[PDB]
Formats: C-alpha cells, structure tokens, sequence
C-alpha cells in the first residue's frame, strides 16, 4: 500500500511510550548507543519502566508521563531514516504483552516447533473468521487472544456448529512489512484488514 | 558568676535617669549614612538565599529526605527573615529616607509574605520601644507570666486545672515557645478593629490590613493550586515556621533574663536602665548575621533610631568600647534555648527569679488555698 492506506489501516491500534513533559522520548541508553524506544502494547510494562526510571534517576520519573499514541503516528516514526533526521541510534523496538507471547507460544505448540522462542509482537487470526461491514467482507486481525476466543466462539454458536478455526498467530513487524510492500493480489488481501484493539471484546 | 547560662559577658548596674536617645552622641555622624552598596547587599543576598532555596525545591520536590527538605525550608526562612528585617527598617524609616515611597512599597511588598502590616507594625513596634521592660503595658514583647496571674489562674479558676492553666503549661514549658510569634502574628491583626486606632489613620491601616490579605488571598490560592497539601508545607508553612522561629528567639533572647528585671511604671522604671541594661545582644555566625541582616543587633537602634543597619554592628562595636559594664551579650548556644526552655518560665515580681513553672505553682497551690 501507500502510507497514507497503512496509516489509516493501522489507527485503531493504541500503543503507550514514556515521555518528558515536552512530547520527549525515555529512550533507556544502555550503553554505547543503543537508544530503545520500547513502545508498550500493555501500560503495565510502561508503568514497570516507570518505576525502573524512578529507581535510577528519581529527577525523570516525576516529569515522564506515559503518552498514549495511536499506531498511525508511530508508523510514521518508524518509517523515517533516523540519519536524515539527524538523530539516529534510537532503535524503536515494540514490546509484547508477555501473556500473549506465552499464549502464541501454546499455539505454536499445537504443530511442534521451538515453543519456547517467539519474534515480535504476536497477532492472532483465525482461519475463517471475518466481518460482514456494508457491502464488504473485512478480515479482522486480532491483537488479543482472548478477544479472538470471544469472537470465535460467539460466531460458531450463532451460526451453529468440527467448529475449531485453525488459530494461528504471526508477527506485527511482519504484518506491517507486507501490507506496506504488498502490490499484486497481495495487495488486495491486504486492503481487507481489519485491526482489533487489544481490549475491544471486553465485559460489555 | 552568669556566664553559667551562656549570658557570657553580663552587666553590673546602670544608673536611673538616662534616655536611650542619649548615647546616640557616642555614635559618629559616618554611621548615619547611606551606603547604596550595602542597602542594595542586604536587599540581594536574603533574596539570593531564598531564591537559592526555591530553585532546590523546584528541582527535587517529594524525591528528596524529609532533612533535606527541611535544610532546604531553614534556609528560606532565614533568608525572608532577613528580608523582613529590611521590612522593620523601611517601616522604622530608616532604609532609604530619601524615598518615602519606595521605603513604605518595599517594606509593605516584603511583610506581606509573612501576613504582617506595615503601618500596625511600626505602631506595635514604637509602643514596644516606648515600653520597653515595663510591666502591664509593653504586651508586644516577651512580657512574661508573673507569678500573680498564675496565682489567678491557680485559684480564681480553682484548682490546678483551667484553659489558661493549660494552655500557659503548653507554651512556656515546651519548644513551642520558641514559636510563640505566631500567637504574636495572631495578636497583631488587633482583632481587625479599626476603633483600636486613630481616625485619621483609618485609610493606612486597612490598606496595611489589606496588603497581606491580598498575599493570602492570591498567592496562598495558587500556592495551594499548584501543589496541594504537600507542595504548601514544604513550600511556605515550613519557611513560615522557621522564620517565625527566628523572630522568636531573637524576641525572646532580647530582653529576658534573670539579671533583668521587669517593673511597671512609678515602682523604679526607667528608659535608660530598662534599654541599655535591660538588652541582652544575640551573637550568631558571621554568615547567619549576614543572612539575618544584623538583626541581632537591636541594641544601637534603639539608642539611634535613624542608624541605618548595616552600620548597626559597627555602631555595637563603639557602644561596647564606650559604655563597658552595662551591656550583656549571649553567643547563640542550645544552652541559651534550653534555659529559656525549661528555667526561666515564671517571673515573680520579687526579685526577678526567673524560675519552673511547676516550683512557683507549689507555692501558689500548697499554699494560697492551703
Ligand atoms: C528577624 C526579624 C527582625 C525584626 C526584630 C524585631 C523584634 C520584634 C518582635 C516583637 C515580639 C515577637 C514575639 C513576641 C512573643 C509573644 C508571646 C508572649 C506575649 C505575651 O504578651
């Protein structure tokens, strides 16, 4: 696609950094260079950095806040070549929930494989499983398991039973790398994505 | 023998009929001056002080120790204790003489932190000045608790017991008294009630009555807006209490002593034996006189109510050369606090015994009504 297609593809995601009241970055150095931005998919892991941060630096921890950015604008981050910017160095990794990496671990299980090593963000799809909009027939990408087991379940006992849809579950770099070098008919499977919040299918 | 309570050099006996005024013959017309240099010092480093503070607090806020905080707190309230002397001078009138104006707007605009009127001051001050070490009648000052005020407390109220025998038993026999210029503060607010005053003065009485109601009405607010609970303590209570402890001890170690005495009028009260004998001069560290603008050094001033202040320890230095045997000095010691602390509490009006609360309680409790 273009990146105004991904923007707008990816703006029902929302992802958490840790910020310096002027719309900074924490980006923990480490050391020798190595700047991570860690966008935190959970605010709990933020909160934990947060109190890392309050633990060495106490002065940083009272002016950071964690800054909640929409999916849009952090691809847009990440797009750019830092070295034109003229601040490079700065990684900008994505940290996953670790519940759900421990989940995609189990699915990766059910086949057999190294079940105990994962790349990237998990995002869960079911083999069958999509949305009826107006006139179009989207496939939703699910950043939760639990909200695909809601939605899996709901759909197979509405529409009546066997009814176990596969369930496999991917990386979110890699789902964002094809949909913004896909042109041919991948290009068309993709223009059908539908991103699921990670707390969507929630008790309502 | 009196330097056994840190009174180290003490005075023998002055002869009646003098006025304090008098001696301001034995000061050289140079101290009488104006040094632009030395007003616009004393104005800067209180003010550096208070600034320096201010900017620590902005830095560490609730991540620094409670005793950091509260070194933090003890600088500024010394260093607005300092501004509030320049304050005592420009409503003494002798800060800049040349601009009544800027005199009164400056010594106004800095006693309005510390919720203090100008115009009431100077007149509390002038009564004090004017009464100073009489009994029944100064009331702002360090008048103490005469054992016959305890007796009518101790048995015109009864028994032991009582609001006045309680809250007396609270505040001078405990540290809290060294924070009694609060209970002053209170006391100088007159009840807000113009008919203590003249008529003609009612214009700059309110107006100094409104001045530090306008502080507390507009910065308080946004003090407490911008913080809480938490960011208004550490940010004016504290420095209130410690400047309010500044002003306490230096009131109460000015004239309070045992080899003082306290008489009222027609029974042998004089100006002179109650001015220059009746003061005992603080001696702090350079740096804290400094920070302190020489407010320890009230002694000159009152004998020359138009010496500057910073020619006040220049001027103590040619009174002691003069007058030798009558003055008394005190270097600044816990021997000092804990004195005034837990001794001298009473003053029977025999023989200036200073004395426990408790030992003079005995008296007018297993006897009087026994
Ligand atoms: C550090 C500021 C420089 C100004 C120094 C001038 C001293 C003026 C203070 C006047 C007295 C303040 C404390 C009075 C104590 C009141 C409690 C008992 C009174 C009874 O009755």
């Amino acid at each position: 696609m273009a990146k105004d297609e991904v923007k707008a593809r990816l703006a029902p995601v929302p992802v958490y950094t840790v910020a310096n009241p002027k719309n900074e970055f924490v980006l923990v150095a480490g050391e020798n260079n190595t700047q991570l931005g860690f966008f935190f998919f959970r605010k709990e892991d933020a909160e934990a950095l947060i109190e890392k941060i309050r633990e060495e630096n106490p002065r940083l921890a009272r002016d950071s806040k964690i800054l909640r950015v929409p999916m849009d604008n952090v691809y847009e981050v990440f797009t750019t070549p830092r070295e034109q910017t003229g601040l490079q160095g700065i990684h900008f990794r994505f940290m996953p929930d670790m519940k759900q990496v421990a989940h995609a671990l189990q699915l990766y299980k059910d086949a057999g494989v190294p079940t105990r090593q994962f790349i990237g963000v998990p995002v869960f799809q079911a083999e069958g499983l999509t949305v009826t909009t107006r006139d179009m027939q989207y496939v939703p990408l699910f950043l939760c398991k639990e909200d695909l087991d809601i939605a899996v379940q709901s759909a197979y006992v509405q529409r009546n039973a066997a009814p176990l849809p596969k369930v496999e579950v991917g990386s979110f770099e890699e789902v964002v790398m094809r949909m913004t070098a896909s042109a041919g008919n991948e290009l068309a499977a993709w223009s059908q994505v539908m991103f699921v919040a990670p707390e969507l299918l929630r008790d309502s | 023998y009196a330097d056994e309570w840190g009174f180290s050099r003490v005075g023998a006996d002055f002869p009646p009929g003098s006025h304090p005024s008098l001696f301001s013959q034995l000061l050289p017309q140079a101290l009488f001056a104006f040094d632009a240099r030395a007003a616009v010092a004393a104005v800067a480093v209180p003010l550096a002080a208070m600034a320096a503070g201010y900017g620590w607090l902005w830095y560490m806020h609730s991540i620094a120790p409670v005793w950091q905080q509260a070194l933090c707190a003890a600088l500024i309230g010394t260093g607005y204790a300092g501004l509030f002397k320049v304050a005592h001078e420009c409503a003494m009138m002798r800060f800049i003489p040349q601009m009544p104006g800027l005199q009164a707007a400056l010594g106004t605009l800095l006693m309005a932190p510390a919720l203090y009127s100008l115009p009431s001051w100077r007149l509390h001050h002038l009564h004090h000045l004017l009464h100073t070490n009489m009994l029944w009648q100064d009331v702002w000052g360090w008048h103490p608790l005469t054992k016959v005020e305890l007796a009518d407390e101790m048995v015109r109220s009864g028994g032991s017991g009582g609001a006045a025998m309680a809250a007396a038993r609270l505040v001078l026999t405990t540290p809290i008294k060294l924070f009694a210029s609060v209970g002053h503060w209170l006391r100088s607010w007159d009840g807000l009630d113009l008919r203590h005053f003249h008529p003609a003065s009612y214009v700059e009485v309110l107006s100094g009555w409104a001045a530090p109601l306008a502080f507390a009405g507009l910065v308080l607010p946004a003090v407490v807006s911008a913080g809480g609970l938490s960011g208004f303590v550490s940010c004016y209570l504290a420095p209130w209490l410690v400047f309010h402890f500044w002003l306490s001890v230096l009131s109460l170690t000015a004239h309070t002593a045992p080899h003082i005495p306290w008489r009222a009028e027609g029974d042998g009260w004089d100006a002179g034996r109650a001015a220059v004998a009746g003061t005992v001069t603080l001696r702090l560290p350079r740096p804290l006189e400094v920070l302190l603008n020489n407010a320890n050094y009230m002694l000159p001033q009152a004998v020359a109510p138009g010496l500057p202040m910073w020619s006040a320890p220049a001027a103590y230095a040619v009174l002691a050369a003069r007058l030798g045997p009558y003055l008394t000095e005190a270097s600044m010691s816990l021997k000092l606090l804990t004195n005034h602390v837990t001794r001298w509490q009473i003053y029977d009006e025999e023989a200036h015994t200073y004395r426990p609360m408790e030992e003079v309680v005995d008296e007018i409790e297993a006897d009087l009504q026994q």
